[PDB]
RNA sequence: CUUGAGUCUCGUAGAGGGGGGUAGAAUUCCAGGUGUAGCGGUGAAAUGCGUAGAGAUCUGGAGGAAUACCGGUGGCGAAGGCGGCCCCCUGGACGAAGACUGACGCUCAGGUGCGAAAGCGUGGGGAGCAAACAGGAUUAGAUACCCUGGUAGUCCACGCCGUAAACGAUGUCGACUUGGAGGUUGUGCCGGCGUGGCUUCCGGAGCUAACGCGUUAAGUCGACCGCCUGGGGAGUAC
RNA sequence: GGCCCCUUAGCUCAGUGGUUAGAGCAGGCGACUCAUAAUCGCUUGGUCGCUGGUUCAAGUCCAGCAGGGGCCACCA
RNA sequence: UGAGCCUUGAUGUGUAGGAUAGGUGGGAGGCUUUGAAGUGUGGACGCCAGUCUGCAUGGAGCCGACCUUGAAAUACCACC
């Protein structure tokens, strides 16, 4: 459609998902796929595995670029931190970078209350 | 049990082929301690599917038993108070075992004259992929297939 | 957690000092403690609690040496 | 009269107090580009949000509240309490050498002042959180614990209220009485040897019903004040 | 009076004229658990309104007649 | 950035099957160094089986029906 060659993956995982998204240098999206849309509800959608099926299905839905190389980063605390990476290595991809871009407040607002399970 | 002591207790081949194997089969089959009629049924069974295959006994046996044999199972495990489904992978030995036991199964449950030529046909029908124990163990695998993100 | 790829290693490598460096950063941890709201009191009677407890654990360890099992 | 009490000269550490200014991270909202079928939440679900284009990702703007790391049985204050950075006004504490006053002291019924959070009045502000309230679950029932929303309030100025497990459950002031291991802050002599202030842990005699306290006493004594007299009714009625 | 949408298994809905009739819902039989609820696997289940003619091949062609809705008409 | 028509070239693989098949059609002679069997450079489309197309070498053949389909050669061609 339109060859780039150069891309980033970007990872969100949360504690009850993962959402991996491509984007040219420049933060224009091209493809996404998350663990919930591959098949996954409820809890297996909180899992490692979830998160390696979803980064593969992005990987091929992405292929019509002809992107060659990728830079990581990831945001969140989600048990699909890191199985994301592996899964993209062996889509075929060179890895470049990979940075953790995760928010930290400086002081900030104010946090919900204690849940009294 | 809680101390892990348990030995093995050894077993007697067949007198007229022979081997083990079938010794065991001949004892999942028998009941009520009668292993003359066990053995009388067993071998008249398997001349017939061995005459209808034409290549022997033995190895349209184990051709046939080939076709039956898991490779993944679901047990149970706890990782925080829940308990989740999980697959696991089967010994030589409990392969062996759970494919003689479907097969004797799903022999006993037909409509023939007699056990000999339901478990002829049995495992005729087995050593193609037909017979309900194929249909069992593909349940066995799909169902273990299914529980796959619990794994490790 | 800036990670750049050098010349000429392979993948795992990288992942695991990458994973080194994050650990080091201690990000899952404020992630893990800004998750909800402690009121003060209890933050400082949980660090009155941690402080006890290093110091009998120490005075422990020490006293232990004097004795001998058998 | 000078040993208690106080004044003067030189330095040190400090989230001690009142007022003004300013920075960076994050949440929410508004406008735009890419892009396409889910997101969110739970033990599992549902309510809720989305093909009228959400969630994800990039750029620009608006506004409020709080100051990650340093950070520590660290520091300051009569107590309640005090934490980003810079300036202005201001109170206390301690150390070294000397001069000056000449008992000027301690404690205090009534009296006066300060005093967390919630709450009340008038005028502003409102991001996040969240009593009341509404819906979804769970349950024999669930006016609850869990989920999705959400208004007073939480913020500022001025004025009331006067209470807390306001606790070290230990009133203030002075004198005397074996030791050990640390923290923090001054100073003298040559890393060693001394000498002051505040503070954490253990332990001896002694004391205690016991638990325990032990030079920062619950040990040996002196001055003054406050309070107690079986459990309920009651910290209630008039 | 004029447009339009709504019959396909038990229901609601996808179905391209070539060798397709599919999906979602209940009941049933299992699996995990000492045992429930929650999860997971396999299943029971078609006259596509009646008739017509065009192609090698008519579920997909329209033709004759059905039941209610959303807007707009209308001076025996 | 739409709609309408006018302009050409592609376009549509039941089973069978030299075959990625709309009918018809003057129809079986055209094309032929107005560079052909079969190569190489090279692009396109593609149910990805194969067709279209630029160039070069080569240099000049394919050839209808001829046989399985109901059908053939766009071998020249008008019609949509
Ligand atoms: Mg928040
Ligand atoms: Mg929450
Ligand atoms: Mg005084
Ligand atoms: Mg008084
Ligand atoms: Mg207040
Ligand atoms: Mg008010
Ligand atoms: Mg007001
Ligand atoms: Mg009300
Ligand atoms: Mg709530
Ligand atoms: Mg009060
Ligand atoms: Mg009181
Ligand atoms: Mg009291
Ligand atoms: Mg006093
Ligand atoms: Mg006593
Ligand atoms: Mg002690
Ligand atoms: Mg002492
Ligand atoms: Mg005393
Ligand atoms: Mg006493
Ligand atoms: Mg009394
Ligand atoms: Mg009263």
């Amino acid at each position: 459609r339109k060859q780039v060659s150069d891309g980033v993956a970007h990872i969100h995982a949360s504690f009850n998902n993962t959402i991996v998204t491509i984007t040219d240098r420049q933060g224009n999206a091209l493809g996404w796929a998350t663990a919930g849309g591959s098949g996954f509800r409820g809890s297996r959608k909180s899992t490692p595995f979830a998160a390696q099926v979803a980064a593969e299905r992005c990987a091929d839905a992405v292929k019509e670029y002809g992107i060659k190389n990728l830079e990581v980063m990831v945001k969140g605390p989600g048990p699909g931190r890191e199985s994301t990476i592996r899964a993209l290595n062996a889509a075929g991809f060179r890895i470049t970078n990979i940075t953790d871009v995760t928010p930290i407040p400086h002081x900030g607002c104010r946090p919900p209350k204690k849940r009294r399970v | 049990p809680r101390r892990r002591v348990i030995g093995q207790r050894k077993i007697l081949p067949d007198p007229k082929f022979g081997s083990e194997l079938l010794a065991k089969f001949v004892n999942i089959l028998m009941v009520d301690g009668k292993k003359s009629t066990a053995e009388s049924i067993v071998y008249s069974a398997l001349e017939t599917l061995a005459q209808r295959s034409g290549k022997s006994e033995l190895e349209a046996f184990e051709v046939a038993l080939e076709n039956v044999r898991p490779t993944v199972e679901v047990k149970s495990r706890r990782v925080g108070g829940s308990t989740y489904q999980v697959p696991v992978e089967v010994r030589p030995v409990r392969r062996n075992a759970l494919a003689m036991r479907w097969i004797v199964e799903a022999a006993r449950k037909r409509g023939d004259k007699s056990m000999a030529l339901r478990l002829a046909n049995e495992l005729s029908d087995a050593a193609e992929n037909k017979g309900t124990a194929v249909k069992k163990r593909e349940d066995v695998h799909r169902m273990a297939e299914a529980n796959k993100a619990f794994a490790h | 957690p800036v990670i750049k790829v050098r010349e000429n290693e392979p993948f795992d490598v990288a992942l695991r000092r990458f994973k080194r460096s994050c650990e080091k950063a201690g990000v899952l941890a404020e992630v893990r403690r800004r998750e909800f709201y402690e009121k003060p009191t209890t933050e400082r009677k949980r660090a009155k609690a941690s402080a006890v407890k290093r110091h009998a654990k120490k005075l422990a360890r020490e006293n232990a040496r004097r004795t001998r099992l058998y």
